[PDB]
RNA sequence: GUCUACGGCCAUACCACCCUGAACGCGCCCGAUCUCGUCUGAUCUCGGAAGCUAAGCAGGGUCGGGCCUGGUUAGUACUUGGAUGGGAGACCGCCUGGGAAUACCGGGUGCUGUAGGCUU
RNA sequence: UGGGGCGGUACACCUGUCAAACGGUAACGCAGGUGUCCUAAGGCGAGCUCAGGGAGGACAGAAACCUCCCGUGGAGCAGAAGGGCAAAAGCUCGCUUGAUCUUGAUUUUCAGUACGAAUACAGACCGUGAAAGCGGGGCCUCACGAUCCUUCUGACCUUUUGGGUUUUAAGCAGGAGGUGUCAGAAAAGUUACCACAGGGAUAACUGGCUUGUGGCGGCCAAGCGUUCAUAGCGACGUCGCUUUUUGAUCCUUCGAUGUCGGCUCUUCCUAUCAUUGUGAAGCAGAAUUCACCAAGCGUUGGAUUGUUCACCCACUAAUAGG
RNA sequence: AACCAUCUAGUAGCUGGUUCCCUCCAAAGUUUCCCUCAGGAUAGCUGGCGCUCUCCGCAGUUUUAUCCGGUAAAGCGAAUGAUUAGAGGUCUUGGGGCCGAAACGAUCUCAACCUAUUCUCAAACUUUAAAUGGGUAAGAAGCCCGGCUCGCUGGUGUGGAGCCGGGCGUGGAAUGCGAGUGCCUAGUGGGCCACUUUUGGUAAGCAGAACUGGCGCUGCGGGAUGAACCG
């Protein structure tokens, strides 16, 4: 987050649902669905050798660095997060209550802060 | 046989697949379009740069 | 169809202001241009003679050349799709040193200074800009006296 | 309009300005033994009738006035073509206007 | 004659006044635009009533014109010749105009024109009426029945202010006293402390 | 303190009216022989320095006008983008963001560059 | 080309607006202008400052001439309007003619090709002003034209054919004669005796959407009705419906939908002319008016006109409308 | 304006037709000129063939600085232009009277003018004046040193430009991504619909524009049904 990015946001809201994630949600969204672009490649996420061919110059060997990172954003976060490919999520479990709206018009999209833990669930 | 006359409609979208391209950018200009007289000055100059290389 | 007329259009972009008729102030003469300052561009109606055409009117360039009373002076038009780089003789009372680039050559010199100091010492200054961050954590004293309560006032029509 | 006769101006071979007497121009005589008159007059010649075009179609007024200024020294008596905007009225060196007058 | 008021309700064009351009335009109806008793004081009439448009829509003069005569009849009836004072505030100036068809059809179709008509806001006042506050009911049945000349809804408000002023009533008779606001006429002049201080002895003396 | 010559920004420097200005300057002031120009030595040009600050100029003054700057007006009017929001239509409300203008009430009235004076 | 024709020129040009705050944008949309004028109304320099108003002075007067004071431009600068200007771009004097010769570069329209128009420089000869400078036409934004042919000017210029001379002609460079349907054929009518390719990109009937016009119907109640607004009516205003009139439009069909009236024949709508039942009347009875339910059953015979429509005679319960 | 054959397969910017599969990419109805408006060229859009570099550059984007803008609104106690209402003035002048011959004596008046106020307006009026937007910059093509040349310009081994030679790398806002470039090239130039702004017209499934997206080239679920609606 910044002005920078914070404005573009503004600029889609209708189009997005954002907001601010807790730890488990970053831990089931990096280690069951993690794949990597190596080569251009989508690859997936088995084994800390593939990071450590990639990312052994930022001392970053394994999950756990990476998770550290991300929620601490950390110096390095430019390379971690171009690192991994768009997370390709399902549709969610249990229903969408109105895809058109804003949230506080009983919507889904725009920020609600906290309850996208909620949503991931639901679609995880 | 009446006819529509003008629009500028689905123009946009054609200009941008290809691209609004810059202008080739490039150090060093032509000097055409400079006043003469300086201009027959520095040729002068750099006919006789040879006379005073002996120094350098 | 509308005419082709040079100054079609020109009916306040040319006008002077409110009070500010008359002569012109003699530093806009008495002030020199460089090769490659860059200078934008606005028309004035006093001088008839070499005034721009009023699509440059705005647009900002590098001067390329030099006259007695005078400049050219390149600058990008968009035509239907492809821009040019195209050339403009403008007699000087039209112009301006565009002051966009002082801030940043400010800060060239400004590194070199904070460069050359903070090295001997070992220091790593920031050197880059960083965007505006999240504002951090603080703390609200309520000295003494509660929150003034505000109520919705209740509707009374004027009209 | 009225113009003056004299007029002090340039000269090629000269190099400087000298005066120059004041004349307007006029067409010459239509050559019979030119070429283009050959030609016509060939082609035209024998059956077929009119084989070259005829304008028709007049529409416009006034023409440019010619001016044939001879220079007035004796070695030169060279003389040049000076070209001028349209004109209807036009007259040489007629009264040359007075100012504050009164009107009768 | 004329045509309904089904084609001209609309705020449809640009406003189009008589000026240098359009001229050869007939005269409009309603010219007298207030009446009653003008050569009034300010004290005398204080309780003023307004008649409120609520839509974005063009009255005609001429509905103008039938709606003051209806009020005038009515208060004559009632409150006598000289207990009032009516003001309209609404001069027309929009004009409108007429295709009219005569075998050309439809083309070059730039109408001449009509007549007049007032654009209008919402929250506009319409009418006006100063009277003391004892005739207040009388003056809404006036207002009441004036609705009826007029299209759409508009509403019959009492006003706050004392008379055709920007002062409320419940203060004004201590700025008055205390030299203040000072009666001109129908209006009242606001004296500040600003002027310089000789015209503030003559206004004691 | 304050001034002159030449200035930059060009009303916080303008306009109107009243009061006060030590010293040198600035001014007004007396003349037409020559240079110069006039209907007219009034203006312009030239030669003087007895008298005077009355005026000009400067500074100050005015519950002054104006101009400049603040608050209030107003989170109003207006508006970018959204919705299977309302409403017979006109038009209106909400979310997300931007955001003005008079009246009214306060405050201000030239800054300054080079060279050279007076108070020796 | 809101069918074509008749009518305009929006067929090349320019100002303001329409334009939605860069620029660019359309309609037979609006308000308007142009095919010229200038020996100076162009060029330098100096010196003057305008419109309007006030108070005075023989003839003198609302208005003739002189004078003081105010005077940010309220006048004027050939012309259309718009922008611009005060010891000036205005007005008055003095001297002049850069409205000359000549390479290329650039801008405007733009295809970023031309013409035109103009802007910055440069080299010559000049003009003026004490001098710094200013000036290569009209204060700015419009006032104009290709190939081919002819014509004039220009060099001790080139060729004129096996060589040499001399006339003439052809060359070369720069202006002019003109193309306004204005990027430029040289051009009058008719066909109901007609012909061919095609067109619903395009009309004349029907069908569609709209309803100005026409037809019908509401609200308020100033007045008529003696009186009494509302038995019966209803002005100045205002809100609606219908598609049997008329117009506006062109989506469908031009490898063909048989285009006016009458005759004959069925059914259908109701906004009820009469009949059945009932309300109200300025309804005594009679006769006559207004309104509700209601369209099941009826609504004529003839003279004149191609007529639909119109007008008239005769009976009728009634001679209603689609 | 007869009949037969030949010139004759006579021309057509106009109708009509035009023979196997799969795979890959995929449009336009707009500019300017034309006796051009049922047609061409010409730019535009498209494909194919490749080529030079890659494992510093570019972007339909924002941010930070910095300029530009004259619409909505608002304003008329500010300019211009219309415009209603009462107040105070004296003559700056005048019409009807009435005691006056008349008379700026007075007399009732009512008139225009002047001063403070007050109701209402503007596509071709505006001092003010937004939102959305259009530009330019955000470093090696840069900074800093030492020194030569000049027929240009100049009181001045002055100014300016141009010439050589060294020295500085935390590469100097956020985000994303492989770029550049050269040949040849067919078809199209009859368009239309919706949200918003908007012009003529009473309006129209009417006529004419801007901005963006769709149909035409595209099937699907829903809206019973439907070229354009919602997903
Ligand atoms: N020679 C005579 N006498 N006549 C009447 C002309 C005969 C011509 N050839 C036939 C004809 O009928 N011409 C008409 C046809 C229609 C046309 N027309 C009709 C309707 C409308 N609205 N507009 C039209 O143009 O008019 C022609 C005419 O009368 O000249
Ligand atoms: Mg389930
Ligand atoms: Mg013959
Ligand atoms: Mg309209
Ligand atoms: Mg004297
Ligand atoms: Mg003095
Ligand atoms: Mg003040
Ligand atoms: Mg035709
Ligand atoms: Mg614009
Ligand atoms: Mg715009
Ligand atoms: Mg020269
Ligand atoms: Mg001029
Ligand atoms: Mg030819
Ligand atoms: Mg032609
Ligand atoms: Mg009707
Ligand atoms: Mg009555
Ligand atoms: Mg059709
Ligand atoms: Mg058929
Ligand atoms: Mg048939
Ligand atoms: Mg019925
Ligand atoms: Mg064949
Ligand atoms: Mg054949
Ligand atoms: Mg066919
Ligand atoms: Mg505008
Ligand atoms: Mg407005
Ligand atoms: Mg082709
Ligand atoms: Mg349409
Ligand atoms: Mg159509
Ligand atoms: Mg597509
Ligand atoms: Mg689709
Ligand atoms: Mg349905
Ligand atoms: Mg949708
Ligand atoms: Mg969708
Ligand atoms: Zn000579």
């Amino acid at each position: 987050l910044n002005k920078a990015s914070i404005n573009m946001l503004r600029i889609v809201e209708p189009y997005i649902a954002w907001g601010y994630p807790n730890l488990k949600s970053v831990n089931e969204l990096i280690y069951k669905r993690g794949y990597g672009k190596i080569n251009k490649k989508r690859i997936a996420l088995t084994d800390n050798t593939l990071i450590a061919r990639s990312l052994g110059k930022y001392n970053i060997i394994c999950m756990e660095d990476l998770i550290h990172e991300i929620y601490t954003v950390g110096k390095h976060f430019k390379e971690a997060n171009n690192f991994l490919w768009p997370f390709k999520l399902s549709s969610p479990r249990g229903g969408m209550k109105k895809k058109t709206t804003h949230f506080v018009e009983g919507g889904d999209a725009g920020n609600r802060e906290d309850q996208i833990n909620r949503l991931i669930r639901r679609m995880n | 046989a009446k006819s529509k006359n003008h629009t500028t409609h689905n123009q946009s979208r054609k200009w941008h697949r290809n691209g609004i391209k810059k202008p080739r950018s490039q150090r060093y200009e032509s000097l055409k379009g400079v006043d003469p007289k300086f201009l027959r000055n520095m040729r002068f100059a750099k006919k006789h740069n040879k006379k005073g290389l002996k120094k350098m | 169809t509308n005419t082709k007329g040079k100054r079609r259009g020109t009916r306040y972009m040319f006008s002077r202001p409110f009070r500010k008729h008359g002569v012109v102030p003699l530093a806009t003469y008495m002030r020199i241009y460089k090769k490659g300052d860059i200078v934008d561009i606005k028309g004035m109606g006093t001088v008839q003679k070499g005034m721009p055409h009023k699509c440059y009117h705005g647009k900002t360039g590098r001067v390329y050349n030099v006259t007695q009373h005078a400049v050219g002076i390149v600058v990008n038009k968009q035509v239907k799709g492809k821009i040019l780089a195209k050339r403009i003789n403008v007699r000087i009372e039209h112009i301006k040193h565009s002051k966009s680039r002082d801030s940043f050559l400010k800060r060239v010199k400004e590194n070199d200074q904070k460069k050359k100091e903070a090295k001997e010492k070992g220091t790593w200054v920031q050197l880059k800009r960083q965007p505006a961050p999240p504002r951090e954590a603080h703390f609200v004293r309520t000295n003494g006296k509660e929150p003034e309560l505000l109520e919705p006032i209740p509707y009374e029509f004027m009209a | 309009v009225n113009v003056p006769k004299t007029r002090r101006t340039f000269c090629k071979k000269c190099g400087k300005h000298q005066p120059h007497k004041v004349t307007q121009y006029k067409k010459g005589k239509d050559s019979l033994y030119a070429q283009g008159k050959r030609r016509y007059d060939r082609k035209q010649s024998g059956y077929g009738g009119q084989t070259k075009p005829i304008f028709r179609k007049k529409a416009k007024t006034t023409k440019k006035i010619v001016l044939r200024l001879e220079c007035v020294e004796p070695n030169c008596r060279s003389k040049r073509m000076l070209a001028i905007k349209r004109c209807k009225h036009f007259e040489l060196g007629g009264d040359k206007k007075r100012k504050g007058q009164v009107i009768q | 004659g004329r045509r309904p008021a089904r084609c001209y309700r609309y705020c449809k064009n640009k406003p189009y006044p008589k000026s240098r351009f359009c001229r050869g335009v007939p005269d409009a109806k309603i010219r007298i635009f207030d009446l009653g008793r003008k050569k009034a004081k300010v004290d005398e009439f204080p309780l003023c009533g307004h008649m409120v448009s609520d839509e974005y829509e063009q009255l005609s003069s001429e509905a103008l014109e039938a709606a003051r005569i209806c009020a005038n009849k009515y208060m004559v009836k009632s409150c006598g010749k000289d207990g009032f004072h009516i003001r309209v505030r609404l001069h027309p100036f929009h004009v409108i105009r007429i295709n009219k068809m005569l075998q050309t059809g439809m083309r070059g179709a730039f109408g001449k024109p009509q007549g007049t008509v007032a654009r209008v806001h919402i929250g506009q006042v319409i009418m006006s009426i100063r009277t003391k506050l004892q005739n207040k009911e009388h003056v809404v049945e006036a207002l009441r029945r004036a609705k009826f000349k007029f299209p759409g809804r508009q509403k019959i408000h009492i006003s706050k202010k004392w008379g055709f002023t920007k002062f409320n009533a419940d203060e004004f008779e201590d700025m008055v006293a205390e030299k203040r606001l000072i009666p001109d006429g129908c209006g009242v002049k606001y004296i500040p402390n600003r002027g310089p201080l000789d015209k503030w002895r003559a206004l004691h003396s």
